[PDB]
């Protein structure tokens, strides 16, 4: 989980919707509106400077040439779609599907429609540029090396890699392939997301239905 | 001079068809700043240069001069 | 070269202090919310949260007790309410600052006292050590970090291989100005003529993808041909 | 939620941005690289190990 609903109550009106004489008496009590609010508001920068750690953490927005000859390895499910009308990609686009007064809901800060940009962009860094883009300027590398790099960093020589290349493309294209039937068939799969909206709507029903108490 | 969004309505500031980094935020990606005689202008918020890498099979990029730096960073 | 930079890097530290506030953000952050809580704290005790008053000296000199307890028991559960909101803030806060302490200090221990190799755990780019400050309620590191800057093209190859045999780099890659075939490093481009002191033979040309034929050059065979 | 967000953070910087050494950090097994995928409210990572 990343982010929560940025939620914000109008104390005034909730409490004492439409009535002076209600309101009269509440600025006996002083500030308590002025901290909630100054509370609450405090939560929903912060569910800002969340996602803006989590995602941007790259400079500049990269993109993938438009070939996708990476050694074997067929990345189609994971990279954005051009022909679908949202910019997202085929594994995402599961995601979203898996996911179902005095209360304004402030809309977040990014987009979904930009926030699979930034997971394009590092999607796409990775893909070409090795691990170097997050330390400096990308720099290109041919996909198998950078297999055959990352290998050395497990204590396995490099020969193993271009002497089992192809078997390893069939490998990982299949072991993406898995992921798509695991998501599908298991709904519940995202449990801990799903929890965090219900738990919000939770708490917002129980505030509301306070008012019907004496 | 009245600019609709996503997030509410806006009064005052000018939209633009260009884009910046968000020096206020707004919602939805809407980002308002004060500039170019000047005023305050809103706009979509703009991630930065995009930028492509010349990837082929057989090509690789080396760095051949290297500079040290010195970042803050406070807790 | 090096030792300018570092100079020339620590410098431009001072200027990116001396003027710019927005540095200091996060410490004159906190400073600011408990002057806040403090003043609401402070600025409850006006409140008359109903009793007639708000002055607990003035309620008793006005009247005699046995209605006052139904005033100033009002303004007991009034203020007694305003702390423990006070405190649980507090609390909430705490719990923040230490989750900061704790990694402080191990952004301190793997930072200072060694060199992490988990990026973007010491500043962007690769780590190469790190110094601390003090600060008012908090520290200040200085990341020290390299970075790569001057880049070129280059026409690489995975392998090569010379008498059938594949030869693969030892430490390095592969790469071509166009017309030689070097080894270098893989960080700092450095040509070194493909020898068998930086390579390895493993199987035969005609398994590995996009291997290149060319010549591995050989330190012996001059030394045996006097 | 901001403990997972960081929890978040750090795995997209060192799980993402390099490759990490800490095992059982990105995946039962030696880590080779992850990608990310949006999700709503959350992050989506896919280790391959």
């Amino acid at each position: 989980p990343v982010s929560m609903t940025k939620t914000s109550v109008d104390c005034t009106m909730y409490i004492c919707g439409d009535s002076t004489e209600c309101s009269n008496l509440l600025l006996q009590y002083g500030s308590f509106c002025t901290q909630l609010n100054r509370a609450l508001t405090g939560i929903a920068v912060e569910q800002d400077k969340n996602t803006q750690e989590v995602f941007a953490q790259v400079k500049q927005i990269y993109k993938t040439p438009p070939i996708k000859d990476f050694g074997g390895f067929n990345f189609s499910q994971i990279l954005p779609d051009p022909s679908k009308p949202s910019k997202r990609s085929f594994i995402e686009d599961l995601l979203f599907n898996k996911v179902t007064n005095g209360l304004t809901v402030l809309p977040p800060l990014l987009t979904d429609e930009m926030i699979a940009q930034y997971t394009s962009a590092l999607l796409a860094g990775t893909i070409t540029s090795g691990w170097t883009f997050g330390a400096g300027a990308a720099l290109q590398i041919p996909f198998a090396m950078q297999m055959a790099y990352r290998f050395n960093g497990i204590g396995v020589t490099q020969n193993v890699l271009y002497e089992n290349q192809k078997l390893i493309a069939n490998q990982f294209n299949s072991a993406i392939g898995k992921i798509q039937d695991s998501l599908s068939s298991t709904a519940s799969a995202l449990g801990k997301l799903q929890d965090v909206v219900n738990q919000n709507a939770q708490a917002l029903n129980t505030l509301v239905k306070q008012l019907s108490s004496n | 001079n009245v600019f609709q969004t996503r997030a509410g309505c806006l009064i005052g500031a000018e939209h633009v068809n260009n884009s910046y980094e968000c020096d206020i935020p707004i919602g939805a990606g809407i980002c308002a700043s004060y500039q170019t005689s000047q005023s305050i202008i809103a706009y979509t918020m703009s991630l930065g240069a995009e930028n492509s890498v010349a990837y082929s099979n057989n090509s690789i990029a080396i760095p051949t001069n290297f500079t040290i730096s010195v970042t803050t960073e406070i807790l | 070269l090096i030792a300018n930079q570092f100079n020339s890097a620590i410098g431009k530290i001072q200027d990116s202090l001396s003027s710019t506030a927005s540095a200091l953000g996060k410490l004159q952050d906190v400073v600011n919310q408990n002057a806040q809580a403090l003043n609401t704290l402070v600025k409850q005790l006006s409140s008359n949260f109903g009793a007639i008053s708000s002055v607990l000296n003035d309620i008793l000199s006005r009247l005699d007790p046995p209605e006052a307890e139904v005033q100033i028991d009002r303004l007991i559960t009034g203020r007694l309410q305003s702390l423990q909101t006070y405190v649980t803030q507090q609390l909430i806060r705490a719990a923040e600052i230490r989750a900061s302490a704790n990694l402080a200090a191990t952004k301190m221990s793997e930072c200072v006292l060694g060199q992490s190799k988990r990026v973007d755990f010491c500043g962007k780019g690769y780590h190469l050590m790190s110094f601390p400050q003090s600060a008012p309620h908090g520290v200040v590191f200085l990341h020290v970090t390299y970075v790569p800057a001057q880049e070129k093209n280059f026409t690489t190859a995975p392998a090569i291989c010379h008498d059938g045999k594949a030869h693969f780099p030892r430490e390095g890659v592969f790469v071509s100005n166009g017309t030689h075939w070097f080894v270098t490093q893989r960080n700092f481009y450095e040509p070194q003529i493909i020898t068998t002191d930086n390579t390895f033979v493993s199987g035969n040309c005609d398994v590995v993808i996009g291997i290149v034929n060319n010549t591995v050059y050989d330190p012996l065979q001059p030394e045996l041909d006097s």
